[PDB]
């Protein structure tokens, strides 16, 4: 591998700044130039601007309001985004990526979600999805489980530690009374489960916390 | 600045029809143009550069053309795989600028 | 070897260098002006090489001062340069034109 | 210092006097030609070193009577200078191998 | 001679909102676009030059973007004293020629 690496959230007060990071992989060359794109929910990509680390330079996008500040550490082969005084309008993800002079982004973070609110970090409460006791099978089943009351955005649902792709689906989050709620639900053919373990794993980068929670059937 | 236009903002085929994005800069911009792909939560990928340029790990599937203002990314026999937004952006003149998006519904 | 030339090879082996400096500079000055097109490092190249040896075919050039700046340093060390060479061949048939009248 | 070395200084003296007084004659002579774009004191002077060095982006370039007669004499001010910087090279050169003779 | 068009001629906004400023120019002009303002009875005053470059003097709420044919002014939050009639100028051929002017209105 992963050639830029980005921490996948940040909460902000309205008002206050944050400092978004990219630490780079790979080949660097002198010739290198950091990008940093915005993206709001539902909407495109946005250039925000531009910074040539090995020299130090950076140039931004005159036509949005400027609240950007680049800067980059070569030793670490680190690059900083430095927005401040914030406002709900810069509640996005935000992409770094890596050009080589040439004019094309070849390789892109994860980027990060910063979300400006005024609530406070929650962590999600994982719970299991198991069909009911009376609930006639077929030759696939489904469970899930039930991420609900987070805040802020995102949390990552994988399956089996990621082993598990084929079958899953994640629904998107709904907002209500400052906490998020959404669920994520996996197929596996029946004769598969229990007697093979089905574990859903939920990452919130914003708390810190990841939690694992099996799917057994109900007793 | 350069202004790339999409239109039109979705495109709506069946499996395995070729499907066509159209690009057009508004002004000639050469063949500085490259095309991304995003789907659902993840980030852009490149997937042609310099209008018609081939990218290793990209499907012999996808393919571009043009130059000037109009450009064309070009699917051959559309899968569900690719269901995706599709960006074009610039590097003729700074500063880089990006297409507003179509989304390709299957 | 005869001072003319290594000038000369250093001249070029110098040209060189400043080709190459200039591409990276010339990128360096004109992101950031928009509209520029003198902005991605394979074409500075070109760029440079079309500045030093004054062809002048108008596809890129530099809207900025430092990169009209470094612009002024390539045509001159491209002027000087491709004058040294011929200030070498000079003194090349020069002197074969003294060995041919014996002095 | 020696006869060609100071041509040449003079004529690197001599050269950005012409490629100043080109300048603000250039736009002197433009202003009132409509269309026209050698009509600010920054880009004349870009105009009138890319003039006298023959490169010819033509980004810009004079339309009227009186600034093409100003382009003239930046061009031949601007060849016969880096003409003289060659004359002198060679000079120098012929002077080099002359020793490396015992002449 | 360079066509510079305003529109549209009147602007209301509310107060703290940002506003912005459309001259389009009928042939590309590069950056030689320059920003005046004139209030009521005033005579006009140098905002911003070269389409982007500020003015010492003049609040960091005004900003100015754009290269070659679309150029725009802008007020990072606008309050009262920036009620006045706004105009764009061309600097890039002979001779210089200025825009029709817009009204910004609270």
């Amino acid at each position: 591998q992963v050639q830029l690496q980005q921490p996948g959230a940040e909460l902000v007060k309205p008002g206050a700044s944050v400092k978004l990071s990219c630490k780079a992989s790979g080949y660097t060359f002198t010739s290198d130039w950091i990008h940093w794109v915005k993206q709001r929910p539902g909407h495109g990509l946005e250039w925000i601007g531009e910074i040539i680390p090995s020299y130090g330079r950076a140039n931004y996008n005159e036509k949005i309001q400027k609240k950007a500040t680049l800067t980059a550490d070569k030793s670490s082969s680190t690059a900083f985004m430095q927005l401040s005084s914030l406002t709900s309008e810069d509640s996005a993800v935000y992409y770094c990526a890596r050009e080589r002079g040439d004019g094309y982004f070849a390789v892109w973070g994860a980027g990060t979600t910063v979300t400006v609110s005024s609530a406070k970090t929650t962590p999600p409460s994982v719970y299991p999805l198991a069909p009911g006791s009376a609930a006639q099978t077929n030759s696939m089943v489904t469970l899930g489980c039930l991420v609900k009351g987070y805040f802020p955005e995102p949390v990552t649902v994988t399956w089996n530690s990621g082993s598990l792709s084929s079958g899953v689906h994640t629904f998107p989050a709904v907002l209500q009374s400052d906490l998020y709620t959404l669920s994520s639900s996996v197929t596996v053919p029946s004769s598969s489960w229990p007697s093979e373990t089905v574990t859903c794993n939920v990452a919130h980068p914003a708390s810190s916390t990841k939690v694992d929670k099996k799917i057994v059937p109900r007793d | 600045d350069i202004l790339l236009t999409q239109s039109p903002a979705i495109l709506s085929v069946s499996p395995g029809e070729r499907v066509s994005f159209s690009c057009r800069a508004s002004q000639s911009i050469g063949t500085d143009i490259h095309w991304y792909q995003q789907r659902t939560n993840g980030s852009p990928r490149l997937l042609i550069k310099y209008a018609s340029e081939s990218i290793s790990g990209i499907p012999s599937r996808f393919s571009g053309s043009g130059s000037g203002t109009d450009f064309t990314l070009s699917i051959n026999s559309v899968e569900s795989e690719d269901i995706a937004n599709y960006y074009c952006q610039q590097s003729n003149r700074w500063p880089f600028t990006f297409g507003s998006g179509t989304k390709l519904e299957i | 070897s005869a001072l003319h030339w290594r000038a000369a090879g250093a001249a070029t082996v110098l040209l060189v260098i400043v080709l190459l400096a200039g591409s990276y500079l010339a990128v360096l000055a004109e992101r950031g002006a928009p509209g520029a097109q003198l902005i991605t490092y394979p074409r500075a190249l070109w760029w440079s090489v079309e500045t030093a040896t004054t062809v002048g075919y108008g596809d890129l050039y530099p809207v900025t001062l430092w990169g009209r700046c470094v612009a002024v340093v390539v045509m001159v060390a491209g002027i000087t340069s491709f004058g040294l060479v011929t200030a070498a061949l000079a003194t090349w048939f020069v002197g074969r034109e003294q060995e041919r009248r014996g002095h």
